[PDB]
């Protein structure tokens, strides 16, 4: 099938088909004279049964769109033989967003890094649409192209404006196009069920198309799931897409014709940080609104999302809770605003937060901007510690087990099973990777904290021994005088009351045992603060996984084998028939898939999970040991200001003859 | 699960 | 059985003739499968010239290899017969990742292999070679296209020896007579008897492998062969011989740079080599003794094994010289004490252990002279131990090799374009390597200067914490103790004690005043606005947010993919018409991307690095000068506290 | 230099 088509300047092979639709096909072509490739869109023979009024609808829409996040329409030429108008537009090799969301890596949500890029580009393009006055009512992951930027960072772009119209900000259409799962309810009603009633829509459908897309890219799952799959139960799908209560972003049905579980929260399987979910779920619950009353406008949406995109991330790790946190804060905020963000995520008050960073405390003045903070990463975060007790939470993942392998040799039934069984092991690999970082950040901060209790202990000795000398020679300043108070004169047989300077001697000397008992009390502190003490991190290098164990690398090696089988089974499920030997290998490798998934899921729960929980217990007992010692060291620290302010007023009386 | 059979030189 | 042209089989295995892994004069190797299981194996069938080397003496070699089981030997499972031809076939373990040669043909490794992988190669090659010597099998044929690579259970690669094509059973010392191998990795004795059809009574030992091991290691370490006669070594059959024979003692590489001209003999690694300076000083002597042509000064295996075992048994502590802007890997033994650690820092940075100050994770590092290196702080390369002296040091920076792009030849040549895309992509690979190193060095300087400045604040606070203790004694234990009871004799009593000590009290008290004058100046110089500021550090140089290395990697991937296509375009000697023009267009695209990357590398990464290097160098002066000045005040404090420590010893007399 | 342009009938 080496047939081809060409225009005046481009040519393409019919076999080199990129995408496909009901209205046109998309090919990988080249410029005849430059060699550079473009995506060529030729319209099939059935698109010329549409009116000439409607076959220009996509042509005038793609004309008034020139922007990144919009697939660049390079030119528009006529094919040689058929004289059909075709669209020469830029070619994105990396596929669509749907191409990405099908990777088993992102089966439970995109990495939080990429999600912010999808957030950035979708809004930027969708804004450029309403800004130029076009409502593209077919926004779906298969529609959002991905191209690699000059800096390696992804850049997403919109296309496939076959479902478009010249929409004004208060105009509404009565026509029908789109794809099921990512379409507004009052367009799903008329398009799927051919049932129309009492509403027309314009510029509000896309907010729903965007919101459903964002939930998919965040959780790896569609937000509104009827049981038996979403292929049928359209009556149930509409029961969920419209009967959903305002403020709940997901509607899933567990049973067959059973309940409709509503939820306003992200699932535990989500990959995004908790600091982001609290910012994100409001946006989803307000563009996932059927009616125009309780819904958000484009004005409010673009303002709220830009607030998220215009923030910066400061990584903060709670040492008493063993929980990482991402602080989404503007660069113009203050330090006292920062403390508020940390309270909402850790439930520890602003007045209780000490900031350890790179083996040092952190001078935290409220009049300092966020951009002048020390640069933070997830591996080099700002630690936070509190002198009041906190529950050691730890990582809270979702316990996911493997699905049940089916013995029926089914080409697409094994491909669908290979996707999920690899995704489950993929999630466990991501969790074991986080469990490693949580343990390694524990070791990093505890060592920095121990070095700070030594700075707290060494600081008092420099002050206590500084008042032990202020009292050493202040007590002999009136002892060399009371020595001669009766050396030249009356016999000093015993100690009696002599004058105003006799009580400033018998009570001031009491600060030699009341303070002498502190010098011996600090020794018990320095003992437990020493290598052999009851506060050593000897267990920290003894419990839990280590990076030198390479547990994550071992899991990744099993996962590669599982992934190679899955990518093979999708080649197999294309053309649903296999030769004899090929069928047997498929059956053999199907069993190896279960072997690798079992070995992986075993090593996760037995080596990574078991030792992490063992590490979380040997650290729960050390939190109390340390927080109790800080309570004692500070009580001794405050005594050296009650002993030294007392030897201050009596220091004036002792400077005399 | 025991559907796979031995490979054979005559199918190749 | 098969249809004679597409597949063969044994009783237990079968394979397609298209799934061919390797060819050879005696045999070919295919990718096959166990019949009853489906699992994969490499199948080696001996068609022709299997009868050239005797069958019985070669069959007994197989049975003893069937019992061989080691990590670094490709397992020989069973030995069978092909169904119709009845040729002997060996079933072996399949290594999907290919050979070490495939790894060295990547552009990423066009120069040094990454140090991590090189240690793996050194470990496995030595491990496998020792297993053969301990079982009495001579390889005499080892080359990169011969060392297989598999991915272990932990993702780290595991190399496995195979194709003992020159092999028989050997003792520790006897006589031989054979000829097998490839030209480049060959001992000079065999290079005459296998390339230039000329024989002599020259003998061997355990050393003929040691030369091939030496040439193979140098290749993996530098990306090039150690002996190159002007043109390709495969063309100058005579000049290549003249080099290895007259190889001077100590030299490990000889390259003829001018045609029929002199041969530049080098005794150390090229600058382009990726390996650390710490490892080079250990690897170079090993390569020297094994690349010895004559058996009189060669090493022998017992010494070669224990020597490389020492390199492998060492761990690495990462150390960054803050004043020199140089990173260092320290190959120390786990049982080695802390004292020898300082020795290794000396040999690399010229900093004696008396002025070796160590910072790690925000604080100084105290070094107990007997602490074991297996309990040092764990060090990554981005989390090293910083070393500073109070003594001046030349700020060196990173020493890389200025490698410009080759001249892209304009002629349409399927072979030339493929061989040119290899080199030019490798140059952008080396440039991207350095671009990442430069950014690390700059980010480590920022992490070090930030810590050191905070350390000087600790040294400052320690001395001002001491000044408040001698003044609370000088002004109180002397000015008050003496003025009350001692300067009131009006008659031991009134001697040089009242005259000299009262003056020295006021000598020290008045001079101590201007010590506070110089102390607040130092506090001002390391305060926010002072001459010692982190300001220029956050302003000069490239940054992670710049994403230079990512930008360079994007260009490199387009070049890499064009090269991999030109590789397949070379598989055909002739290209179809439209394919020829794509290859002609992508050739210009390949050179466009390269010059674009080299521009951004030199104008962005290099410049701002060198600009950062200068503002670094000028800050070292102002830093080292401030520490010398604060120290002089610190010793004045102890001096004043010492002078007063005995004047107070006579104020406690109190007999007047 | 010397690159030729693509053609349709050759595909
Ligand atoms: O729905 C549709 N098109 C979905 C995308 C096709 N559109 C384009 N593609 C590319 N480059 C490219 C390269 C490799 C892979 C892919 N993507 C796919 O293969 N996918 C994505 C969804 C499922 C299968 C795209 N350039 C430009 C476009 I315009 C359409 C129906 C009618 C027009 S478009
Ligand atoms: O040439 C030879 N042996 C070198 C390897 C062939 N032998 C084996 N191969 C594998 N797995 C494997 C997988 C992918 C590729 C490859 N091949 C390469 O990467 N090549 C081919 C030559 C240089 C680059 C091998 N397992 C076991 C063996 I035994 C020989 C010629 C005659 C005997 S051996």
């Amino acid at each position: 099938d080496g047939i081809c088509q060409s225009t005046s300047n481009h040519l393409w092979l019919l076999s080199d088909i990129l995408g496909q639709g009901a209205t046109a096909n998309v090919f990988r072509g080249r410029h005849k004279k430059t060699g550079d490739l473009f995506a060529i869109k030729v319209f099939n023979n059935i698109s010329f049964l549409r009116p000439v009024d409607v076959q220009m609808r996509e042509f005038e829409v793609l004309k008034k769109l020139n922007h990144k996040n919009i697939v660049k329409l390079f030119a528009i030429e006529e094919e040689t033989t058929t004289r059909h108008k075709v669209l020469i537009m830029e070619f994105c090799p990396c596929g669509s967003l749907y191409t990405v969301l099908e990777e088993p890596s992102n089966a439970y949500g995109l990495p939080e890094s990429e999600f912010l890029i999808v957030l950035r580009d979708v809004v930027g393009g969708m804004n450029h649409l309403r800004e130029n006055g076009i409502v593209h009512r077919n926004i779906k992951p298969g529609n959002i192209m991905r191209v690699i930027g000059e800096d390696g960072q992804s850049v997403y772009k919109l296309t496939d404006f076959g479902a478009a119209r010249e929409l004004e900000d208060d105009e509404q259409f009565v026509e029908l196009y789109g794809t099921e799962e990512y379409l507004h309810p009052d367009m799903y009603e008329r398009a799927v069920l051919r049932k129309d009633h009492q509403k027309k829509y314009g510029a509000t459908v896309d907010l729903w198309s965007i919101g459903v897309t964002f939930y998919h890219a965040a959780t790896g799952s569609l937000p509104f799931r009827p049981f038996e799959g979403p292929r049928r139960n359209k009556e149930v799908m509409y029961k969920i897409i419209t009967g959903k209560p305002s403020g709940a972003i997901s509607g899933v049905q567990k049973a067959e014709n059973g309940p409709i579980d509503w939820s306003g929260d992200m699932p535990v399987s989500c990959s995004l940080s908790r600091g982001l979910q609290v910012l994100l779920t409001p946006v989803l619950a307000n563009i996932l609104e059927a009616d125009q009353e309780k819904c958000w406008g484009f004005d409010q949406f673009f303002a709220e999302t830009s607030d998220i995109l215009h923030r910066m991330v400061i990584h903060v790790f709670s040492l008493q809770q063993m929980t990482a946190h991402k602080i989404y804060i503007h660069s113009y905020n203050t330090a006292t605003i920062f403390h508020e963000l940390v309270y909402k995520q850790t439930k520890i008050i602003s007045s209780n937060q000490e900031l350890i960073y790179e083996g040092r405390r952190l001078v935290l003045e409220p009049g300092r901007l966020a951009q002048h903070f020390p640069k933070t990463t997830e591996e080099n975060p700002i630690f936070v510690v509190s002198r009041e007790p906190l529950d050691t939470i730890g990582l809270i993942y979702e316990k996911i087990s493997l699905p049940k392998v089916h013995p029926r040799y089914d080409l697409d039934g094994d491909a669908s099973m290979a996707k999920a069984i690899t995704g489950v092991v993929c999630y466990a690999c991501r969790i074991a990777s986080t469990l490693l970082l949580y343990q390694e950040l524990m070791r990093k901060g505890i060592r920095w904290l121990i070095e700070l209790i030594k700075d707290d202990y060494n600081e008092t000795v420099h002050k206590k021994t500084e008042v032990v000398i202020t009292l050493d020679f202040c007590i002999r300043n009136i002892e060399k005088t009371v020595k001669v108070y009766e050396k030249l004169m009356k016999i000093n047989l015993e100690a009696a009351e002599l004058g105003e300077i006799s009580d400033i001697h018998t009570k001031l000397l009491r600060l030699s045992s009341s303070q002498g008992t502190i010098e011996t009390s600090l020794q018990d502190i320095d003992s437990r603060l020493s290598p052999g003490g009851s506060l050593a991190d000897a267990w920290a290098h003894q419990e839990g996984t280590h990076p030198k164990d390479r547990n994550v690398e071992k899991l990744q090696v099993l996962l590669n084998c599982m992934t190679e089988i899955y990518y093979q089974f999708k080649k197999d499920q294309a053309e649903r028939r296999l030769a004899y030997n090929e069928e047997q290998i498929h059956k053999f490798d199907k069993q190896k898939l279960y072997y690798h998934a079992t070995k992986a899921m075993t090593h996760f729960t037995d080596e990574c999970v078991k030792k992490y929980e063992a590490f979380l217990n040997k650290s729960e007992e050390w939190i109390r040991k340390m927080l109790h010692l800080r309570k004692q060291l500070l009580s001794l620290t405050n005594q050296c200001f009650d002993i030294e302010e007392e030897v201050s007023k009596y220091q004036e009386y002792t400077n005399e003859l | 699960m025991e559907k796979p059979l031995p490979l054979r030189e005559d199918m190749w």
